[PDB]
């Protein structure tokens, strides 16, 4: 199962 | 960062003339990911060659397996033709049953 | 014994040829089990191994949404990277990610990973401590500061210590017939005379899983590491892998050479000789 990482952007 | 593909052409099982098998072309170590691979039977392009889904290694370089069912015979020559941005001309690698 | 789960992202721009393509593949060890491709007619997470198919509809819809959201996020990431590196909008560029966990025989976290690359170069990675970042350059330092501010490392750590290991445990049980089965190599030595006074001895390992293997030639019990030609381990197409190692030896002196094969599907540690 994947990680739903919140508001993660470069 | 551009990396030229490594190429191996080989069979799934040890080659015996007249026995059904799979011809593989494994391209690896390349970057970027766009690549053209044909499998050749006596110079001509084999149709409905399939491939694996695009993946990459720990070093970020890409790899792909292209393959087709085939029945090797004594006379028919088989080969892989690869093109990538790193190659000025398509690279042809012949199938050698001992490699 | 020991096992891994990794997800691999590629996001690749293609100016003049639509919006950037986003692909995710998931592996347990050397087994692909799930894929997403934003270019698909109906983009969604698709099963690629039998044992994952028994996950329920909620699983598949949750997973598909993660990737659909990531297609949009990574398109934004690519736009952002152009700015960070002062690059024009006319070139094709690639963001890669690999993340996941390694677990030991007891199913406990050995280590977690969350690594990113831009154009095939390291960009930012979560350190083994699961609490700090290594940025490769001053652009990646901008991302690091953003992720420090938002406590991204803490969320990563929670995933890697919890859901990553818990789901891998479940997959290993559901797929135990294949994922927990090591296939030993089938091994032989072939003989190819180069000339009158040298020959190639090629030691072959076929049909093995997982890919990890050691093939070594020894001359009089001494490793021939500088003089062994070794091909990259290659997929056979049936889940299994192949590899060979070759030495060029003087004719008549063939029996001075032994091929040594280590693989978790072995025993022992095999020793092979050319058998005329």
């Amino acid at each position: 199962e994947e990680n739903l990482l919140d508001f993660v952007r470069f | 960062i551009q990396r030229t593909p490594k190429i191996q052409v080989y069979s799934r099982h040890p080659a015996e003339n007249g026995k059904s098998n799979f011809l593989n072309c494994y391209v690896s170590g390349f970057h970027p990911s766009d690549i053209e691979v044909d499998l050749l039977k006596n110079g001509e392009r084999i149709e409905k060659v399939e491939h694996s889904d695009l993946s990459f290694s720990k070093d970020w370089s890409f790899y792909l397996l292209y393959y087709t069912e085939f029945t090797p015979t004594e006379k028919d020559e088989y080969a892989c033709r690869v093109n990538h941005v790193t190659l000025s001309q398509p690279k042809i690698v012949k199938w050698d049953r001992d490699m | 014994g020991s096992h891994s789960m990794r997800y691999f992202y590629t996001a690749m721009s293609r100016p003049g040829r639509g919006e950037p393509r986003f692909i995710t593949v998931g592996y347990v060890d050397d087994t692909l089990f799930v894929r997403f491709d934003s270019d698909a007619t109906s983009p969604r997470k698709e099963p690629r191994a039998p044992w994952i198919e028994q996950e329920g509809p909620e699983y598949w819809d949750r997973e598909t949404q993660i990737s659909k959201t990531n297609t949009q996020t990574y398109r934004e990431n690519l736009r952002t990277a152009l700015r960070y590196y002062n690059q024009s909008e006319a070139g094709s560029h690639i963001i890669q990610r690999m993340y996941g966990c390694d677990v030991g025989p007891d199913g406990r976290l050995l280590r977690g990973y969350d690594q990113y690359a831009y154009d095939g170069k390291d960009y930012i990675a979560l350190n083994e401590d699961l609490s700090s970042w290594t940025a490769a350059d001053t652009a990646a330092q901008i991302t690091q500061r953003k992720w420090e501010a938002a406590r991204v490392a803490e969320q990563d750590r929670a995933y890697l210590e919890g859901l990553c290991v818990e789901s891998l445990r479940r997959y290993l049980e559901n797929g135990k017939e294949t994922l927990q089965r090591a296939d030993p190599p089938k091994t032989h030595v072939t003989h190819h005379p180069i000339s009158d006074h040298e020959v190639t001895l090629r030691c072959w390992a076929l049909g093995f899983y997982p890919a990890e293997i050691t093939l070594t030639w020894q001359r009089d019990g001494e490793d021939q590491t500088q003089d062994t030609e070794l091909v990259e381990t290659r997929p056979a197409g049936d889940r299994t892998f192949q590899k060979w190692a070759a030495v060029v030896v003087p004719s008549g002196e063939e029996q001075r050479y032994t091929c040594h094969v280590q693989h978790e599907g072995l025993p022992k540690p095999l020793t092979l000789r050319w058998e005329p």
